[PDB]
């Protein structure tokens, strides 16, 4: 948007999590698998 | 770059911003030049670092 490409000219940045949404949904379905 | 005394560092190209007839600069939010119009020839260009 405006705020964020604003800030990226400046020199602030934001990294991306090493685990991704994703495999974050694949741990909770072994955590919940095992215990049922 | 220089224009009208105001100098800056950075890329310029055709800009589509719609500009007043009487205006003359573009500011950001940062009170960062963004964009201006050349003062020899009547048009628009944008400014990025």
């Amino acid at each position: 948007r405006d705020l964020i490409c604003a800030q990226k000219f400046n020199g602030l940045n934001v990294l991306p999590p090493l685990l991704t949404d994703e495999m974050i949904a694949q741990y909770t379905s072994a955590l919940l698998a095992g215990t049922i | 770059f220089n224009f009208n005394g105001l100098t800056g560092t950075g890329v310029l190209t055709e800009s589509n911003k719609k500009f007043l007839p009487f205006q003359q600069f573009g500011r950001d939010i940062a009170d960062t030049t963004d964009a201006v119009r050349d003062p020899q020839t009547l048009e628009i260009l944008d400014i990025t670092p």
